[PDB]
């Protein structure tokens, strides 16, 4: 059936859509498609392109209300502009100082405001079975559904550690904490990447 | 350099 209403969705809405690159971009809902108990939601593109797309590949042009996000909630994000998929980590709390923490489909992590974030118009109901990457999405299940039981490592600036990357261990020191991120200096190398304090990445009784 |  082709319908012209689907839940909250209408024809005609602006949207913002996955395109084949990963990144999320804005458009028009121009059809909406049933195919058994299956939905497809067609989009066409700003600038580039029409879309036939599943309903956990289209968000809605707007900043979701904080009291509707959850740990385990699937949003796009602004990745540092570019609109990336995600999973929610961390509402906003007096220890992250109010911010949202967003673990990236492809394991970036990053503290963002609401409004940089917008909600997945139909999220699969294990929100992480979307996730392409299997290592990024069985980390997300055990996030998640052990939430919230967050085993961390407390880290403090001037540490030497021993941190993975590339399967290897590097030797490295924490420069800052921010929540439950860690900001790792590699010696190596001379650079930096933000890391989440539970990671088993990071190794402190090397 | 890549996340991770």
């Amino acid at each position: 059936e082709n319908l012209y209403f689907q839940g909250d969705l209408i024809v005609s809405m602006r949207i913002l859509g996955k395109k084949r690159t990963k990144t999320w971009h804005k458009g028009t809902l121009i059809a909406i498609q049933t195919v058994g108990p299956g939905k497809k939601y067609k989009v066409k593109f700003d600038n580039k392109g029409k879309s036939l797309l599943s309903g956990n590949h289209i968000a809605y042009d707007y900043h979701p209300p904080a009291d509707k996000l959850y740990v385990g909630s699937r949003v796009v994000a602004k990745y540092k502009v570019w609109l990336y998929a995600g999973i929610v980590a961390e509402t906003p709390n007096v220890k992250n100082k109010l911010r949202f923490l967003i673990f990236f489909d492809d394991g970036y992590a990053s503290y963002v405001t609401q409004s940089e974030l917008y909600p997945i118009c139909r999220p699969l109901k294990k929100t992480w079975e979307d996730i392409e990457d299997i290592s990024c999405r069985d980390f997300i299940e055990e996030y998640v559904t052990a939430y919230p039981n967050r085993p961390m490592v407390l880290l403090k600036s001037g540490q030497l550690i021993k941190t993975e990357w590339e399967g290897t261990w590097w030797k490295s020191r924490v420069e800052e904490v921010d929540g439950s991120l860690v900001r790792i200096l590699f010696l190596d190398d001379k650079r930096c990447e933000w890391i989440y304090r539970g990671s088993t990445r990071l190794e402190p009784m090397f | 350099k890549s996340t991770x």
